[PDB]
RNA sequence: CAGGCCUUGACAUGCUAGGGAACCCGGGUGAAAGCCUGGGGUGCCCCGCGAGGGGAGCCCUAGCACAGGUGCUGCAUGGCCGUCGUCAGCUCGUGCCGUGAGGUGUUGGGUUAAGUCCCGCAACGAGCGCAACCCCCGCCGUUAGUUGCCAGCGGUUCGGCCGGGCACUCUAACGGGACUGCCCGCGAAAGCGGGAGGAAGGAGGGGACGACGUCUGGUCAGCAUGGCCCUUACGGCCUGGGCGACACACGUGCUACAAUGCCCACUACAAAGCGAUGCCACCCGGCAACGGGGAGCUAAUCGCAAAAAGGUGGGCCCAGUUCGGAUUGGGGUCUGCAACCCGACCCCAUGAAGCCGGAAUCGCUAGUAAUCGCGGAUCAGCCAUGCCGCGGUGAAUACG
RNA sequence: AAUUCUGA
């Protein structure tokens, strides 16, 4: 009966901020659907490498989104504790609704 | 004119980010902005004790500005005032939670981007530019270390013809991502022009 | 079926129907196998890397 | 001629069509993406050094 | 032709859509 | 006459007007050109003379 | 391609307006030749710029719904 | 290929007669890649055989390719600064190419309009002996052994 | 050699009048009619012995 | 470039002097810049009701130390990039030979993609490179279910949409896997040939990665930087023009010269991306571009959206053509203050050269070439036929 | 059976 949004950059925060949630409330109430890992958006521009001009052998760069999704069913009111309060965010973006 | 940069080369391993956090595509530009301005002030009012590195967090307008160094006691002062003093400058061009770190270094002759000023500076200081190098690689290799390497550009010593002064040991494989080689680089200007400085640290694995 | 071109899932349905029979049935291998129906094949349309207009095939080379 | 075009260059007031792109760590005005809100050069250095956010070496 | 503006790939190919090459 | 490899040997043309001796009079003389030569193979720093 | 308007500099008209009530003068510099030559126009004799000078360019009205750079050309061996 | 002899591609099956030989004729009369209006062609020209005569399609394609393949050819040759066009035998492998090939070629080389037709008709000469691609075929070989005297080389 | 009255350089972009002592820095503009300066001058220290 | 203008200046640090100290609305001349000009109007440091003051944020004018310079020098330089070359190479330590330069190792026999490995050997090791760890695609599994699905049944407004359910597909992140290991042969070995199994061989197919060095290679105009030089102008601002000129020549490309074709109506099959003064569902007026209204969308949940070649039917019937769309006249939409130089589209009318291209000359060895269509960055719009990506159909040939 | 490449 929550939604909630993992959007960071690095998965090795997200498979782990998310599966960090999840049985953080599954053993504290309702239970839980796994982390549904979403598509990814990408930024994969590319750039000339020599700073005057050579418009051959180039180097390319990507921004990936990664995306991370957990939706607790029964909103227990024992989790808007260890959850709702107990914050875990280095460098992730976390926005929930229901 | 080639040779990638071995620090952007394991930038998804072997070697992380020097500013990590997130940003949508609706600010990630002021922020990184943010991030830069920062980093300039700080390798400004911050040389005394040459730092190294200055990590950035954030999740929720935060941030690490976690200033790595290898003199802390100076970025300091006598208990704790510059180091107030400056936490002081850093939240004036930004009203965000100006947080700031302090590492250290067990040894400043293991960071290359350290070692590199070391040597930029001697450049300017006029010293035997081989032997320079010389030294602050049996310095590094001698305070254990799989791999040192300078490497100086033009002008070494000031002669009309510039010329690139090299010199390296233990082992360097620029080649291999799970090597964990520090790089390190800075200028030094002189009187008759700019001076190149690269220093190549090898040290973890597998 | 979904995904891809016609003839190309053609392919694909070569691949399953070959999977389907060869589960609920014994005496499809030592006749399916060197038919092959049950290899993936590997080709596809490879990158296009930069400085080549078709991935592969280069531009028109002067020197004049 | 250089200065005192990216300071000209800041100023986005009369016509709003004149206010125009410029990289920002260099003053450059070509090839300044929108995103980094810097040029293609002063990308290509930041990223190397790390200092980009996410952004790593596109491989595929 | 794919320039004969005046035809179905010629707005294809422009891109572009028109009396020849409606949407929908 | 346009020369052998390169330029010309010979030229000489007229000049149709009013004081125009009187300009292209200083003019008359040696004339040296410094610059790595177009024609050297290792694009050399020569000298030339007119 | 301008359905909307005319477009035409105001400080050009504001100028064959007052100019224009009592017709008089015609020494009329300008650089406004990114405007149409709106009717009436005729006989006051504009002289557009063109990057160099402000050429006398005489006004019939055979061209009316023409603009001015048309009437200036702006390079040398036209 | 300077390593490896190279190694022969192989064909496909044909989804009609089920032939190797039956589709790379196709393949030659493909454009682009539209190996499905090359397919559409060969049989609707298959058809034609059948039509105009009551020859049998897949025979009759065979007795043609079979009267274009050249006995031998003459491929050029180096004796020093000398290029002597000496004579040699066709690789069987080589002679199917060249075989093919020129039956299109020359079924192209036809006034007809469609081009079932063409194939049609250029195939039902060759297999008697008498078409465009037969010519293109003796010419290849009276070059040969008229060049007999410089064979002493072979190579 | 040394008979020059006018050198000319590229690779360090100048135009040095040995009758003079004048030089310029485009040689690119003289070479091309830019002229009307130094010829002028060139009068001036001719004319100055007659 | 022409023309009108500004001076410690469009940007920094800092100093002397009254006015001014936040700031707002204007009027005049003018192409704009600029010049010139009339009114609303301030907490505060604080003796003090007050008269009054110094005065920090603050801000104008005259003068000053300096700014500013895409002005020269890439042979004064940093950094970065091209290139030989994804080539099999380049060297060091000690020992040994040599008067010495140097040699040896690294040469030789065998193998490989490789200085890859093997065996020899006055050499014995090692370092920089090849390889390998990184990514992507091929099989598979585990974690995970708002993509998916009558897959099993059900109601169904008969649309996977509704209960239901994640089996599949897919999504994403961690793994299993291939190692010449197994059989036969030759071989001293390395290793090559042939077979089985397996999604896949023997580097599985793509990347990223590009050694010591070469080119006094490229860039002082992206930036940085030594020296030289301009400092009421080599700085600065604005309006207009130019960079888009045209007797010409070359490189790179687009569309064609047409029946394996073109035109038209109908009907399918994608991938990777991008989107809150962005993408626009659907309506509605219009020949249309497009303009009116208007819903959903923090976007595996709405939109760009149609993929196109293909398939079905029909129309041309061999012609400068129902081929080809240049040029030009006329009428319109839209972005922008404004499109004459100089915008992209739309519609009516023109319909040019071009019936396969001289000497020459380029690319590609397989999902490659050829061919069809889509996306993005840039970005108001756009001169994109460019560049960087994505998939759809899918060849020929390799003796040497 | 096919030349020449000045001079920092
Ligand atoms: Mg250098
Ligand atoms: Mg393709
Ligand atoms: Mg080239
Ligand atoms: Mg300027
Ligand atoms: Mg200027
Ligand atoms: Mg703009
Ligand atoms: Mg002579
Ligand atoms: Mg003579
Ligand atoms: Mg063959
Ligand atoms: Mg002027
Ligand atoms: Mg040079
Ligand atoms: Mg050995
Ligand atoms: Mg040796
Ligand atoms: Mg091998
Ligand atoms: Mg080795
Ligand atoms: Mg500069
Ligand atoms: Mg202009
Ligand atoms: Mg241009
Ligand atoms: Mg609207
Ligand atoms: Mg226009
Ligand atoms: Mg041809
Ligand atoms: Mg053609
Ligand atoms: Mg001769
Ligand atoms: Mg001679
Ligand atoms: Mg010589
Ligand atoms: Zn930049």
């Amino acid at each position: 009966k929550i939604r909630i949004k993992l959007r960071g950059f690095d998965h090795k925060t997200l498979d782990a901020s998310a599966q960090k949630i999840v049985e953080a409330a599954r053993r504290s109430g309702a239970q839980v659907s796994g982390p549904i890992p979403l598509p990814t958006r990408v930024r994969r521009f590319t750039v000339i490498r020599g700073p005057f001009k050579h418009k051959d052998s180039r180097e390319h760069f990507e921004l990936r989104t990664h995306n991370r999704l957990v939706d607790i069913i029964n909103p227990n009111r024992k989790t808007i504790e260890q959850l709702m309060t107990l914050d875990l965010p280095t460098g992730v973006e976390i926005e929930i609704k229901t | 004119g080639n040779k990638i940069h071995p620090i952007g080369f394991r930038l998804g391993i072997t070697r992380d980010w020097e500013s990590r956090w997130y940003a949508g595509k609706k600010q990630y530009r002021h922020l990184l902005l943010e991030d830069q301005r920062i980093r300039g002030l700080l390798e400004k009012e911050l040389y005394s004790a040459g730092l190294a590195r200055v990590d950035i967090e954030r999740a929720a307008d935060n941030v690490a500005v976690t200033v790595h160094v290898a003199k802390p006691g100076v970025v300091i002062g006598r208990g704790g005032e510059r180091i107030r003093v400056l936490r002081e400058e850093l939240a004036k061009l930004t009203g965000k939670n100006v947080a700031l770190n302090v590492q250290e270094v067990q040894n400043p002759n293991l960071s290359a981007p350290l070692v590199a000023q070391r040597v930029a500076e001697q450049i300017e200081r006029r010293f035997a530019v081989r032997r320079a190098i010389k030294q602050a690689v049996q310095r590094v290799m001698e305070s254990g270390a799989k791999g040192a390497k300078v490497i100086v550009s033009g002008r070494i010593g000031g002669a009309e013809q510039a010329r690139t002064e090299w010199a390296a040991q233990g082992r360097v494989p620029l080649h291999t991502l799970r090597a964990n080689i520090d790089y390190g680089f800075a200028l030094a200007r002189t009187t008759y022009g700019v001076l190149g400085v690269k220093a190549y640290i090898f040290l973890g694995e597998v | 079926v979904r995904g891809g071109g016609k003839s190309g899932q053609i392919d694909a349905i070569k691949l399953g129907i070959a999977r389907a029979l060869v589960q609920y049935n014994p005496d499809y291998r030592a006749k399916l196998k060197p038919l092959g129906f049950l290899t993936r094949d590997a080709r596809v349309v490879e990158r296009k890397k930069y400085g080549k207009h078709k991935a592969r095939r280069a531009p028109q080379y002067s020197k004049r | 001629a250089r200065k005192a075009l990216i300071e000209k260059a800041k100023r986005t007031p009369k016509f709003k069509v004149r206010a125009y792109t410029r990289c920002v760590r260099c003053g450059r005005a070509r090839s300044v993406y929108r995103f980094f809100g810097l040029c293609r050069i002063c990308l290509r250095e930041l990223a190397h050094k790390g200092q980009l956010p996410g952004v790593r070496k596109a491989s595929w | 032709g794919k320039g004969d503006r005046r035809t179905r790939r010629g707005k294809i190919w422009r891109g572009t859509y028109g009396k020849y090459r409606p949407r929908k | 006459t346009p020369g052998p490899e390169a330029g010309i040997d010979y030229a000489q043309i007229l000049v149709k007007g009013e004081n125009a001796y009187g300009l292209l009079s200083p003019e008359a003389g040696v004339h040296r050109l410094v610059r790595p030569s177009p024609f050297d193979a290792s694009g050399r720093r020569h000298t030339s003379f007119a | 391609s301008l359905k909307k308007g005319v477009f035409v500099d105001d400080h050009l008209l504001e100028k064959v307006l007052e100019l224009n009530a009592k017709g008089e003068k015609r020494l009329i510099k300008t650089w406004s030749r990114r405007s149409t030559i709106v009717p009436e126009m005729v006989g006051h004799t504009i002289a557009v710029y063109n990057g160099k000078q402000h050429v006398p360019v005489y006004i019939t009205e055979n061209m009316v719904g023409h603009k001015l750079g048309e009437f200036a050309p702006t390079r040398t061996y036209r | 290929a300077r390593r490896r002899r190279a190694e022969v591609r192989q064909l496909q099956p044909d989804l009609v007669y089920g032939d190797v030989l039956v589709t790379a004729f196709i393949n030659k009369i493909m454009r682009d890649g539209k190996k499905n209006l090359a397919a559409r062609i060969f049989y609707d020209a298959c058809k034609i055989i059948q039509e105009k005569t009551g020859q049998e399609p897949l025979k009759v394609f065979k007795q043609a390719v079979e009267n274009v393949k050249p006995r031998m050819e003459v491929r050029s040759r180096r004796v020093g600064g000398a290029n002597y066009q000496v004579p040699m035998e066709v690789s069987p492998r080589r002679q199917q190419s060249l075989a093919l090939r020129w039956l299109v070629q020359a079924a192209n080389q036809r006034p007809e309009r469609r081009a079932a037709v063409r194939i049609a008709h250029e195939l039902m000469d060759a297999a008697e002996g008498k078409g465009g691609a037969v010519k293109k075929k003796e010419d290849v070989e009276r070059m040969a052994e008229a060049n007999r005297a410089y064979a002493h080389y072979r190579w | 050699w040394g008979s020059q009255i006018r050198s000319y350089v590229l690779d360090k972009n100048y135009v040095k009048d040995h009758r003079t002592g004048l030089m310029r820095h485009d040689p690119e503009n003289v070479l091309d009619g830019d002229l009307m300066d130094l010829i002028w001058a060139g009068l001036e220290w001719k004319a100055g012995r007659r």
